[PDB]
């Protein structure tokens, strides 16, 4: 499986290993249990527009 | 910004504005964290002293969410060259931390290899700022943004009267009248990937603004991701 097809299903960073892909995330996010999604750890994570007025 | 559109509320929250001895904007920056702003080294020579404003969309209206921060430390790239604007990058550490809120949030720093394979290979990025709305015009009082195509390096070099180093990249349009301009320099070039915006460039220079046969020239942030990390400690 490859990062060149749908970014390996990763929400953010994708890197290829021998047979598999490994996803990761920017600071202020935690990689989800599914190994793909990036979950913000706070209300103003990097790179997100501030649309949900708190 | 020549052409483009006004930024909508919440849509450019990483924009910073460097303000000179007057509270007049002269350059942009990008919020990286509560303490750090990314800007262009050439901006450091364009005002004797300056401060950083965040949270502003309209420089003629006191919305309520704006804040001004003093600069504690300027970290200029030690290879910045005024003649060519090679290594056109600096980080500012603020004296007091930014409080993230509506219209005030950092842009993400990407991992280098993935940025090269995935961000720089997108069709477009986004540039924003309060700079001039045409080459010989006045600065915008409202924050603007603009989608700019990535332009291939060979075309970039052929078009330019000045050297395009591997610390630079072109973006924009050959003849379509849309570009960044004076007063935008130092500001963000970001690339969207699944609704997250990553820092990909710093507005650096151009030969005029939106001229036919000329592109916008940006500092290639991928070349400096390690440098940025070290500068931020
Ligand atoms: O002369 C100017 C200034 C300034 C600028 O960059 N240029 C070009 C500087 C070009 N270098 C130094 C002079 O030879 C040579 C290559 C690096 C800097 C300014 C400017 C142009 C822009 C941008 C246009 C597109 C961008 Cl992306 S940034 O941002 N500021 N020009 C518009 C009005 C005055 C003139
Ligand atoms: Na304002
Ligand atoms: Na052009």
């Amino acid at each position: 499986k490859l990062c060149s097809l749908d970014n390996g299903d990763c929400d953010q960073f994708c890197h290829e290993e021998q047979n598999s892909v490994v996803c990761s995330c920017a600071r202020g996010y935690t990689l989800a249990d599914n190994g793909k999604a990036c979950i913000p750890t706070g209300p103003y994570p990097c790179g997100k527009q501030t649309l949900e007025r708190r | 910004i020549v052409g483009g559109q006004e930024c909508k509320d919440g849509e450019c929250p990483w924009q910073a504005l460097l303000i000179n001895e007057e509270n007049e904007g002269f350059c942009g920056g990008t919020i990286l964290s509560e303490f750090y702003i990314l800007t262009a080294a050439h901006c450091l020579y364009q005002a004797k002293r300056f401060k950083v404003r965040v949270g502003d969309r309209n420089t003629e209206q006191e919305e309520g969410g704006e804040a001004v921060h003093e600069v504690e430390v300027v970290i200029k790239h030690n290879r910045f060259t005024k003649e060519t604007y090679d290594f056109d990058i600096a980080v500012l550490r603020l004296k007091t931390p930014i409080t993230f809120r509506m219209n005030v949030a950092p842009a993400c720093l990407p991992e280098r290899d993935w940025a090269e394979s995935t961000l720089m290979t997108q069709k477009t990025g986004i540039v924003s700022g309060f700079g001039r709305t045409h080459e010989k015009g006045e600065q915008s009082t409202r924050l603007k943004m603009l989608e700019v195509p990535y332009v291939d390096r060979n075309s970039c070099k052929l078009s330019s009267s000045f050297i395009i180093t591997q610390n630079m990249f072109c973006a924009g349009y050959d003849t379509k009248q849309e570009d960044a301009c004076q007063g935008d320099s130092g500001g963000p070039h970001v690339t969207r990937f699944k609704d997250t915006y990553f820092v990909t460039g710093i507005v650096s220079w151009g030969e005029g603004c939106a001229r036919k046969g000329k592109y916008g020239i940006y500092t290639k942030v991928t070349a400096f991701l390690k440098w940025i990390d070290r500068s931020m400690k």
